């Protein structure tokens, strides 16, 4: 009982979505601009500052509400449009419908909308991850720099038209149009002094691999003239030309996504920066390496063996897994484990189109909500003790003891009981690598279930359990409502979306 | 769109723009307001019309670097290659039929 | 318009079609299209862009359908050992049902791995196979809802057809 | 440079100069003693008294681009009409407002 | 489209009314206008003066004041004989400029490169294949700078 | 579609797949790339012609789909690589029925130009078949 | 250019080539110039003017529903907000409880009847 | 530029190169030009060493116009300096030159380290206090400020409108040859 209805809703929505959170943001702006000469906070009650802080949240909720609704339909769409093909059995007949254009607004960037799965699932990550990190940034934005909360209305809006593109070269600029607010938030945002070099390696690493990326796509480009991943389909690349693009390509996204050789700049980055960027760093940035990487390994007849870079990514693995036990910053421990997961995301992009992809899809939501989680605890660690080293904190339990019931649980969650998407992420990648290498998989399986689980599991035990006898005068107190929903809905989030439909992944 | 519409509003929120950049408050010297729309309505309102006529110039000048070309390609073949049955006859072709002057 | 990279190798390429010999490293544009990149990279190149779709979702469905036959299976057997006591579970089970398992292991079925490593001709009997099974279930409507769309007036039609049939198989004689 | 006939065109000896009047009035008067009868391939042989004053008048330069001119104008005059023309360019200058989308699952490749 | 008349004063006008943006004609191209002294001299130009370079002359003449006071604003620590020295400088170099400017016209009107007031026995048929500009030009001010749109 | 009709079936509609050869598939792969300049011109012939006489007032409208014949000529003859005939007309006399339904399915009933080239296919399929 | 109808003759083609090169009746050449075969552009037209309202309506009630929701919670503290209510009339308590939860259920019952297709006439 | 039976059919337009390389040269002076005015507003004898960046932390509009003037000589992607860089490698691969492209890299990435790493030096304490003084106040001046604010507005969004300075720019070096 499918019908027109749907495939217009889905589409609509789609549209309609992104020219809401466009206004917003474009009101926004003129009420803060046009409101005072300096526009910067005026320190008082009657502060604009206050109304921009409720509309940005405002609208990412509200948005993000939107976006359910819209996910929902756009699946239906994609289910039934597959039907409509695979029941097509008549030699006479083929499914030929042509659709209409909406006439309320214009096609942004002259593009027709286009949509995927995992598209999607990168823009929901993008406003759940955005809505904690703007959450977890209230204090940090103070006098002469209360712009920076437009950041994240900005980051939406680009990753929305990162995802709803079939343009291979508006899909770059959206890629590389990333880095900008990035820096500044770093560099205008962060407390701490170190923070200021650190952003100069965010951005000299980050910028090596968006040239690799670079040069592959001015190759793609260069060698077809065209900008359509459909035209790919009758262009063929020579043995040389296309294991030049998968090599650049790789190694550009694999900056971003850091794999083993290049993860300097992400620990310092994570040391140093603010602990709402740092949330979003983890959780949704790195993941943009991931989409792109995987759209120009698809749309590409590659004819190379893929073992130099399953070793690269397995040598990631190793070398973030053995490091684990000596970090007593709890802050490097988490970009660890981020680092290590993320690279066993990136292998399962190393064979292609075949079925390994799923696997890669939800464990990259799973890392995305384990790390915001995981960040959201160090920060409320670090605003209570006013310290996130482990000779310096621990005994979290028996005073505050919220935050060590939830040490306890987000290391349970880490461990990956098989409740959760963690455990199905795993046993997914698990299957296809025991089919593809035994050993490998036995090895991979050692040294990350258990050597870095040892030490995360030592590090992150210590400081919840213990005596605190030291400071007694200025011990803190337990959570507010604030971070102990956040905790509750990310664990929410995993148990759940253990649920979600079969259809896909 | 319309152009002229589009340098108005252009103009408008220049003014504005340089009023926060040097710190003085909008409504000062407001007779600018007008005089910044009507600049720079005229001025991309021209800039239109500039853009659409070179295109056509320059498809006209594509036409004759259309010939350059071909000819460019004849003349720079190694030597040997003109007689070579591969461009014999177009080679042939500039040299005896556009002889016509 | 189509473009091309400039090549490095120098070797004789034999054109015995057009009667021509040409060099790897002084081919343009159209000459490296049917000389260097004239390969397939499909399955079925005979296929246009709409039958390749529908073939790649059959290929799809198929994978699936064997994976699903290999779970039918393992029910059965999970069926039989709570319904048979272990006195004469394992004769009745040698009966028709291992060999129905060892027909659905590994490389038959693709189960969990990443990839069935399957050539042309295997991929075009695979989806030979899921189309007859959609050809029989096409013809008495069986696919209305689950697996298909169809208007309330193609609807009347359809019932109107299976139908005749029904008819017509039911007065045939037997076989 | 070195292969254009425009910049060639361009190079004279010191001390030379074109009378542009002369010139034109020769090559008008030949050019409508051809065009009257109309040949897919100009034959001046056929025009010769004009042909002879538009040698004497008019430099090898000129008289190659007015060849080239006059080739290309055949080519185009063979080709295209003022009213296809403008109903062309008014239909592409209409389908611009618009944008472009990709043909999915497309039959002929 | 139609230009300024010649020979009257607003004849200069029509330096500003174009067919293409072109600087110069190719080596052989024909003019727009048929040529009355293709090998001009010096005074080959000044006989050809008439209203339309004297139009030019009162144009620059008129144009020139206010120039020459906005030059004359940038002025510190001077005295009146100076100033009005300077002042006098500013306006007779606009003055020259503008009888440069006649120059031009008549060496162009004497070329047939601007209108002249003769047409050519055989029109040079033109397909417009590429048309961005008509009805932009139509339905604008600009219809009034085209020639032959 | 590369299912055969199963003789003396106990049911009507029984069928059975089959594998085209390497060979088949490669030809008309490469025929396919070399000669899909003129499929792409019947689509747009054909919406052309009755763009112009659709109406049956229309001066010509007796002729219809006529010029856009030799492009199905041409087509054919590429598809055959001009080894049978120089029209469709001359096809032998394997695949004439599958010809006479791409002519029912191309015209007839003015189908979306996507089950067309199945016929046409097919009509390459049993010409390549029969001979070598 | 070379495709077209003049200097072209039913003479020359024999019967059977015209008999399969003939137009279709009138109303196949109007669906296929209307490209009408399946689906009409009146149904096209009012699926988006459906969807357009069902945007609107969903986006409006949404924002609604939040707003209300945030501004009668977000008065102070817990014994402040219940000293609040318990200050508020009647009918004031009722619609900061109700109206919120009404917007947000119709959004969501808009959304349900939107991917439901409960319009289908092969029923019975 | 192939030929079929003695026509010759080009898809290359043989003069982009001469574009791209105006459009490099125009780009580079017009983002030179705006850190320079930036420069102009100020009093000029404050910046002599490397570290005296920090002197152009004074108010918001000094500070960031010369961070984002900074980020766009680095070649940036979103800013003007950018686009220049990437037409270039774009023109490299096309006429198929991977080892130019190998060098252009290299240079951009030294290059762009030895640019940012001035964003460093801005830190500063306090407000610098680089203005000059007239009629005992600051003298600010209007008009250099509306020139800054026309090259930021063409810095920040000048890739949406870059197509039309590329036509012009193409229409311009296909009178090279003709
Ligand atoms: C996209 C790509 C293409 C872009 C194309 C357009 C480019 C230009 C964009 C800006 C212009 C439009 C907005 C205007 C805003 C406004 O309201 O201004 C009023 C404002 C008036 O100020 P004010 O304070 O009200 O005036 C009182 C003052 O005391 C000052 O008064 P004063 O005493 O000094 O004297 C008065 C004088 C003061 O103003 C001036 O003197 C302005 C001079 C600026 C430099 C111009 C150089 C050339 C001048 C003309 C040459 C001669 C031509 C023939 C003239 C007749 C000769 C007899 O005039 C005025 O005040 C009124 C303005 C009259 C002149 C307007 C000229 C606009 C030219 C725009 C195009 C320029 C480039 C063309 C390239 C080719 C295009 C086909 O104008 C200015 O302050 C100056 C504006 C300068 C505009 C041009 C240069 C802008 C460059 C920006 C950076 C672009 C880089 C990137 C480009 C490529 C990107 C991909
Ligand atoms: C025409 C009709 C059209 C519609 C038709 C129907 C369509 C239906 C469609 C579906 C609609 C669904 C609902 C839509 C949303 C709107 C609902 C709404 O606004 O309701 C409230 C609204 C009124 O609410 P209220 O009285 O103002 O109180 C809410 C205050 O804002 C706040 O009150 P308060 O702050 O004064 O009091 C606080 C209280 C208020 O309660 C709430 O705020 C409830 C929400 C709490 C959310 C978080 C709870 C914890 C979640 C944990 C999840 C699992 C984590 C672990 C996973 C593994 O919170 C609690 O009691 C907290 C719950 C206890 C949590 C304990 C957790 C322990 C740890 C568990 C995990 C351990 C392992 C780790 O409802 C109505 O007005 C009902 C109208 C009925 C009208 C009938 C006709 C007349
Ligand atoms: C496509 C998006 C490309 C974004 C490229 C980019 O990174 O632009 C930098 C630019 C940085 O602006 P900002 O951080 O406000 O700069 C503060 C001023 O430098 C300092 O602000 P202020 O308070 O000193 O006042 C001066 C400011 C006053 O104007 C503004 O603050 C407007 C800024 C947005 C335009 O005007 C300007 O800075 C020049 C405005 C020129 C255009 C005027 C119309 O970012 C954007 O414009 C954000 C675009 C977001 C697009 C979302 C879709
Ligand atoms: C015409 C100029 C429009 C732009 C200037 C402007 O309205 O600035 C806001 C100015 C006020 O900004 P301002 O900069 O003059 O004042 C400083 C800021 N406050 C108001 C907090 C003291 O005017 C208004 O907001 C009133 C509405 C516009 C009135 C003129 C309409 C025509
Ligand atoms: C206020 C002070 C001003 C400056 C004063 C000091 C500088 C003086 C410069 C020389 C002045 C004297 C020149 C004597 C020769 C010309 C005499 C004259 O006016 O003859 C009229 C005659 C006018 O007649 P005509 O040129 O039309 O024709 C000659 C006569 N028939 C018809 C017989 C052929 O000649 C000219 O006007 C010729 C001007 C030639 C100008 C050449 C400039 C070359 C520049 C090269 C620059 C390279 C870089
Ligand atoms: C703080 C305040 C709320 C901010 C967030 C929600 C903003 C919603 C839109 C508010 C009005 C915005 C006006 C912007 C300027 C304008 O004129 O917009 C008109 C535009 C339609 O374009 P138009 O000019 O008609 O030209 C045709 C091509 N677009 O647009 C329109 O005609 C309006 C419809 C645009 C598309 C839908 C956008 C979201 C609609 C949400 C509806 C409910 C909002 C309730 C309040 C929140
Ligand atoms: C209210 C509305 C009423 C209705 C509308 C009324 C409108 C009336 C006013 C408009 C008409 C007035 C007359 C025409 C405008 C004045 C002349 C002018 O601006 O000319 C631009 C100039 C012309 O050159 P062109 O014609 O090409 O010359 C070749 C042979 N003629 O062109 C050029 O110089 C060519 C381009 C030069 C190179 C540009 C590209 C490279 C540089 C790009 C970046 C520039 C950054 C800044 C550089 C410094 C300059 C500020
Ligand atoms: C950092 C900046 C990188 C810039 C891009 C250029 C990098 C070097 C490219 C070298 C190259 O293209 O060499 C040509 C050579 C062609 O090999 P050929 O013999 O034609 O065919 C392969 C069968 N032997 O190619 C080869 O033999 C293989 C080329 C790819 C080698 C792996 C990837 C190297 C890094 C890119």
């Amino acid at each position: 009982m499918f019908n027109l209805n749907t495939i217009y809703l889905s589409r609509i929505f789609i549209e309609f979505n992104f020219y809401f959170l466009f206004f917003l943001f474009l009101i926004s702006s003129i009420i803060f601009y046009f409101s005072k000469i300096i526009s910067i906070q005026n320190l008082n009650q009657n502060s604009v500052f206050n109304f921009l802080k409720l509309a940005n949240i405002f609208g990412i909720l509200i948005s993000f509400f939107i976006h359910i609704i819209s996910f929902w339909f756009y699946c239906i769409y994609s289910y039934n449009l597959s039907l409509n093909i695979f029941s097509d059995i008549n030699l006479y007949n083929s499914n030929s419908i042509e659709l209409l254009n909406n006439s309320l607004l214009p096609n942004y960037f002259k593009s027709n909308i286009t949509i995927d799965f995992f598209g999607l699932i990168l823009l929901t990550l993008a406003y759940i991850v955005g809505f904690v990190s703007i959450l977890a940034l209230d204090t940090r934005l103070y006098w002469k720099n209360i712009k920076y909360i437009f950041s994240f209305t900005i980051f939406l809006l680009i990753v929305y038209v990162y995802v709803t593109v079939s343009n291979i070269l508006l899909f770059f600029m959206c890629y590389e149009l990333l880095l900008i607010p990035s820096f500044l938030i770093v560099y205008f945002v962060s407390p701490s002094r170190r923070a200021i070099q650190a952003s100069l390696y965010f951005v000299i690493w980050t910028q090596l691999g968006s040239l690799l990326v670079l040069i592959a796509i001015s190759y793609i480009i260069s060698i077809t003239n065209t900008y359509e991943f459909n035209d790919l389909k009758y262009f063929n690349f020579t043995n040389s030309e296309s294991t030049i693009i998968i090599f650049l390509i790789f190694l550009g996204f694999g900056f971003k996504a850091p794999i083993w050789p290049f993860h300097y700049w992400l620990t310092k980055t994570h040391v140093e920066a603010p602990s709402g960027f740092s949330i979003y760093l983890s959780g949704f940035l790195v993941k943009t390496a991931l989409y792109g990487f995987y759209k120009f390994n698809t749309s590409i007849f590659i004819d190379i063996d893929s073992s130099i870079f399953i070793a690269i990514c397995i040598m990631g693995v190793v070398d973030s897994s053995l490091k684990m036990w000596g970090q007593t910053d709890l802050k490097k421990l988490v970009a660890y484990g981020t680092i290590q997961e993320m690279n066993i995301i990136y292998l399962a992009f190393c064979w292609g189109d075949s079925c390994a992809i799923l696997g890669g899809i939800l464990f990259s939501a799973t890392h995305a909500f384990l790390s915001a989680l995981m960040f959201f605890l160090v920060d409320c660690i670090y605003r209570r003790y006013h310290t996130r080293s482990l000779v310096e904190v621990n005994g979290i339990l028996h005073i505050t003891p919220n935050l060590g019931l939830s040490i306890l649980f987000m290391l349970v969650f880490f461990s990956g009981i098989p409740g959760t998407i963690k455990f199905i992420s795993e046993f997914y990648i698990f299957s296809g690598l025991l089919e593809a290498s035994p050993f490998i998989c036995f090895i991979l399986m050692l040294v990350a279930n258990v050597l870095g689980l040892i030490g995360f599991s030592k590090s992150w035990f210590n400081a919840t359990f213990g005596m605190p006898k030291k400071n007694t005068k200025y011990l803190p107190m337990d959570l507010s409502f604030k971070e102990s929903y956040i905790i509750l809905y990310c664990f929410f989030f995993l148990f759940i979306f253990s649920y979600f439909s079969s259809i896909f992944f | 769109s319309s152009m002229l519409i589009w340098g108005a509003c252009f103009g408008l929120f220049t003014r504005a723009a340089a009023c926060k950049a040097s710190m003085i408050p909008l409504t000062t010297s407001p007779w600018k307001y007008p005089k910044y729309m009507i600049v720079s309505a005229v001025t991309f309102y021209y800039f239109d019309w500039y853009r659409r006529m070179a295109l056509e110039q320059l498809c006209y000048n594509e036409e004759k670097l259309e010939r350059y070309q071909i000819r460019a390609k004849l003349q720079s073949l190694k030597i040997g290659e003109e007689l070579s049955d591969a461009y014999r006859e177009s080679f042939f072709e500039h040299a005896v039929q556009k002889n016509n002057i | 318009a189509f473009g091309g990279f400039r090549q490095t190798d120098n070797s004789l390429i034999i054109d015995d079609r057009r009667k021509i010999i040409l060099n790897t490293r002084s081919l343009n544009d159209f000459q490296q299209k049917i000389y260097l990149r004239n390969f397939f990279t499909n399955y079925r190149p005979d296929l246009s862009s709409y039958d390749y779709f529908a073939f790649k979702e059959k290929l799809r469905i198929g994978e699936l359908f064997l994976n699903e036959y290999r779970k039918r299976i393992n029910n059965e057997v999970r069926r039989a050992a709570i319904l048979t006591p272990t006195s004469s579970l394992r004769e009745k089970m040698n009966h028709k049902i291992a060999d129905q398992i060892l027909d659905l292991s590994s490389p038959h079925v693709r189960g969990a791995h990443f990839q069935a490593v399957r050539s042309w001709t295997d991929a075009s009997k695979i989806v030979n196979y899921v189309e007859e099974k959609q050809t029989k279930i096409n013809k008495y409507g069986l696919q209305f809802p689950l697996l298909g769309n169809m208007t309330e007036e193609q609807c009347a039609s359809k019932e109107d057809e299976v139908y005749q049939r029904l008819l017509k198989e039911m007065q045939k004689p037997p076989k | 440079m070195e292969f254009s006939n425009a910049l060639l065109s361009q190079t004279k000896l010191p001390g030379q100069q074109y009378d542009y009047k002369r010139c034109f009035q020769a090559s008008n008067t030949h050019f409508e003693c051809l065009d009257s009868i109309r040949d897919a391939y100009d034959n001046h042989h056929k025009c010769p008294q004009t042909y002879q004053a538009w040698q004497s008048s008019c430099d090898v330069g000129i008289r190659r681009y007015q060849m080239d001119n006059r080739e290309q104008q055949k080519k185009d005059q063979l080709l295209y009409s003022k009213e296809q023309l403008k109903n062309y360019n008014a239909a592409k200058n209409k389908e611009a407002y618009g944008i472009t989308a990709p043909k999915n699952l497309s039959f002929a490749f | 489209s139609q230009t300024f008349a010649h020979d009257s004063f607003l004849g200069g006008l029509n330096l500003f009314k174009r067919r293409d943006p072109r600087f110069v004609l190719d080596q052989g191209e024909r003019p727009p206008y048929p040529i009355i002294n293709s090998n001009s001299s010096f005074v080959d130009v000044l006989s050809n003066f008439n209203k339309a370079d004297f139009g030019l002359v009162l144009f620059s003449a008129a144009i020139g004041f206010p120039l020459s006071r906005w030059v004359l604003k940038g002025l510190t620590f001077s005295s009146l004989n100076y100033r009005r020295g300077l002042f006098s400088s500013v306006y007779g170099g606009v003055i020259l400029w503008g009888l440069v400017l006649g120059f031009n016209n008549s060496y162009y009107r004497l070329n047939g490169f601007v209108d002249n007031g003769l047409v050519w026995k055989r029109k040079e048929r033109k397909l417009n294949k590429y048309d961005f500009t008509s009805e932009f030009e139509d339905n604008s001010f600009f219809k009034k700078l085209r020639i032959r749109d | 579609m590369f299912l055969n009709p199963v003789k003396d079936s106990e049911f009507d509609d029984e069928v059975k797949g089959f594998v085209p050869s390497e060979g088949e598939v490669r030809f008309v792969a490469n025929k396919n790339k070399e000669c899909g300049y003129y499929l792409q011109g019947i689509e747009q012939c054909r919406r052309k012609m009755v763009q112009l006489a659709g109406d049956s007032s229309s001066q010509f409208h007796s002729l219809g789909f006529l010029p856009c014949k030799r492009l199905v000529d041409a087509h054919y003859r590429c598809m055959t690589d001009d080894k049978f005939g120089s029209t469709i007309e001359e096809v032998p006399e394997i695949g004439l029925d599958s010809a006479q339904k791409f002519f029912d399915c191309t015209f007839q009933q003015l189908k979306p130009m996507q089950s067309c080239r199945r016929f046409f296919d097919q009509v390459v399929r049993d010409v390549y078949r029969a001979n070598g | 250019m070379n495709i077209a109808w003049k200097e072209l003759e039913n003479d020359a083609f024999k019967a059977k080539d015209i008999a399969k090169f003939s137009f279709s009746n009138a109303s196949n050449l109007a669906n296929f110039v209307a490209e009408s075969q399946a689906l009409a552009t009146n149904h096209f037209n009012t699926a988006l003017n459906n969807g357009f309202n069902v945007f609107f309506a969903v986006a409006g009630l949404l924002v609604v529903g939040v707003l209300v929701y945030i501004f009668f919670n977000s008065v102070g503290g817990m014994i402040i907000r219940s000293r609040i209510k318990a200050a508020q009339p009647n009918p004031n308590q009722v619609k900061v409880l109700v109206m919120p939860f009404v917007a947000l259920g119709v959004s969501l019952v808009i959304s349900r009847a939107g991917i439901n297709g409960d319009d289908f006439g092969y029923k019975g | 530029m192939s030929i079929f039976s003695n026509i010759w059919i080009n898809n290359d337009l043989n003069s982009y190169g001469l574009s791209i390389l105006l459009l490099n040269i125009i780009n580079y002076l017009i983002v030179f030009m705006l850190i320079l005015s930036v420069i102009l507003l100020t009093n000029l004898s404050k910046f002599k060493s490397l570290n005296q960046f920090k002197e152009f932390n004074s108010y918001n509009f000094i500070l960031y116009s010369l961070i984002f003037s900074l980020l766009s000589m680095a070649g940036i992607p979103p800013l003007l300096g950018f686009t220049g860089k990437f037409l270039a490698i774009l023109y490299s691969s096309f006429k198929s030159q991977y080892l130019l492209i190998l060098f252009m890299t290299i240079l951009n990435i030294f290059g762009m380290y030895f640019y940012i790493q001035n964003l460093r030096f801005v830190v500063k304490k306090n407000k610098s206090s680089i203005l000059n003084y007239k009629n005992y106040y600051v003298n600010i001046n209007y008009s250099i400020t509306l020139n800054i604010i026309l090259l930021n507005f063409f810095n920040f969004f000048g890739i949406l409108f870059l197509s039309d300075l590329i036509i012009i720019l193409n229409y311009i070096s296909s009178y090279i040859y003709i």
